[PDB]
């Protein structure tokens, strides 16, 4: 479980950067898509 | 309950600074951005900026570089803006307002503040004077009279009206505030009742000027 | 930036019909979600949020209330138009930093021609000691808004020396109300005797004059 909250601890901190580089909205439901995946295994 | 709550109404000189917090409660502060919104008339909504908790950072707007600055505070849930280098432009309603989720997708502002009106004047804080608008004399005897309370010249806005403490809602009409030439306002509050009433029932307008630390409760009856 | 065009600016409904607002701007949608969101704002309150991404009404919401569209036009629907529906409606969009709001779209309830109730209230003489005198004439829950006050001092026409007020369109039963101050100074005031406030309205077949002598009782 330690190891799968880390990808969603991590993959929660690659969403923020992107939306901290103004990345395209496009780029942002991608990502946002993978932390929904991540999120659904916890 | 979610909840925004903003600071009190300010009045500031020009060339000066200002700034205003926000309160919410009702969910984890750090898991939303909140956006800060401005409102003034003839000019619709605009987005100022975003201030998202935790590992702060703002989403900005160009045109409020030096205008505006956003910060927060975690622990007690706050969130503040300071708007410096005051001018008249500068008046308005600021709102702040819930917006996307921190790690979800691109999102609309839900929950909002009851908005922090900014006057930007030089001019002084002045009381009100209320006069009564005594019903006619001529009122049809068995039909509807209309009496009021003539709220003048007072800075800044608001000023509220109410007629015997609340009690009195129906018939009731309290006019947006005019700016007369003087730059000070004025405005009216009036109510129609029965013409039976005029000469034994009580009418009586609360006006109550915050600014000013002026509260007047003025009886209105027929000029005898 | 991102520019909100909205249509009409302002629009008048009747009641159980359909209002229509518009919003067109470059494309703020991708191939799975639109970034577009729409606001209701009544008076004297902050704006409530309708939809959002384009068709999601917000929980509370009543079902009148719709939204549609995609890429560069969305349109958003009340269908049956109530008196609580007058208010001013934006559109906004979450695309791309600046978030930029529409002009927006200033809604009326339409209703049946109401004729206003006319009063006319001379100066206390409380003011009278200050120096200035007041007149004032009320209008009183009319439609349409349109409506002519004339100030007349001893059968003299008025002109530059009055303001005018004109409440929010009232919720419930879709009227206007409106307070006209004539301001005249102490000494212009008791040089004369007859003061009258002549209204000009829609509802009304001829101009109504409501008038007092200064001194009567």
């Amino acid at each position: 479980r330690a190891a799968l909250e880390e990808l969603v601890k991590l993959q929660g901190e690659r969403v923020r950067g992107l939306k901290q580089q103004k990345a395209s909205a496009e780029l942002i439901e991608e990502e946002v898509a993978k932390l929904l995946k991540l999120k659904a295994q916890l | 309950q979610v909840q925004l709550q903003q600071s009190g109404a300010e009045l500031v000189r020009p060339g000066s600074s200002v700034r205003m917090s926000c309160k919410a409660v009702g969910y984890t502060f750090t898991d939303y951005c909140i956006g800060w919104i401005k409102q003034r008339p003839g000019h619709g909504l605009e987005w100022i900026g975003d201030i998202c908790p935790g590992d702060a950072y703002t989403n900005d707007n160009e045109k409020f570089k030096d205008k505006a600055t956003l910060t927060a505070d975690t622990s007690s849930t706050t969130a503040y803006m300071q708007l410096s280098s005051l001018t008249s432009e500068d008046s308005a309603i600021y709102y702040c307002a819930r917006g996307e989720e921190q790690v979800g997708l691109r999102n609309a502002m839900d929950y909002w503040g009851q908005g922090t009106s900014v006057t930007v004047s030089s001019a002084s804080t002045k009381g009100p004077s209320v006069f009564p608008l005594a019903p006619s004399s001529k009122s049809t005897s068995g039909g509807t009279a209309a009496l009021g309370c003539l709220v003048k010249d007072y800075f800044p806005e608001p000023v509220t009206v109410s007629w015997n403490s609340g009690a009195l809602t129906s018939g009731v009409h309290t006019f947006p505030a005019v700016l007369q030439s003087s730059g000070l306002y004025s405005l009216s509050s009036v109510v129609t009742v029965p013409s039976s009433s005029l000469g034994t029932q009580t009418y009586i307008c609360n006006v109550n000027h915050k600014p000013s630390n002026t509260k007047v409760d003025k009886k209105v009856e027929p000029k005898s | 930036d991102i520019v909100l065009t909205q249509s009409p600016a302002s629009l008048a409904v009747s009641l159980g019909q359909r209002a229509t607002i518009s919003c067109q701007s470059q494309s703020v949608s991708t191939s799975t979600y639109n970034y577009m969101h729409w606001y209701q704002q009544k008076p004297g309150q902050p704006p409530k949020l309708l939809i959002k991404y384009a068709s999601n009404l917000e929980s509370g919401v009543p079902a009148r209330f719709s939204g549609s569209g995609s890429g560069t036009d969305f349109t958003l629907n009340i269908h049956p138009v109530e008196e609580e529906d007058t208010a001013t409606y934006y559109c906004q969009h979450s695309w791309e930093i600046p978030w930029t709001f529409g002009g927006g779209t200033k809604l009326e309830i339409k209703r049946t021609v109401a004729a206003p109730s006319v009063f006319i209230f001379p100066p206390s003489d409380e003011q009278l000691k200050s120096g200035t005198a007041s007149v004032v004439c009320l209008l009183n829950n009319f439609y349409p808004r349109e409506a002519k006050v004339q100030w007349k001092v001893d059968n003299a026409l008025q002109s530059g020396n009055s303001q005018e007020s004109v409440t929010e369109q009232d919720s419930k039963d879709s009227t206007y109300s409106l307070s006209s101050t004539l301001t005249l100074s102490k000494a212009d005031y008791e040089k004369h005797k007859v003061y009258a406030c002549e209204v000009t309205h829609q509802g009304l077949s001829s101009p109504v004059t409501k008038s007092f002598n200064r001194g009567e009782c």
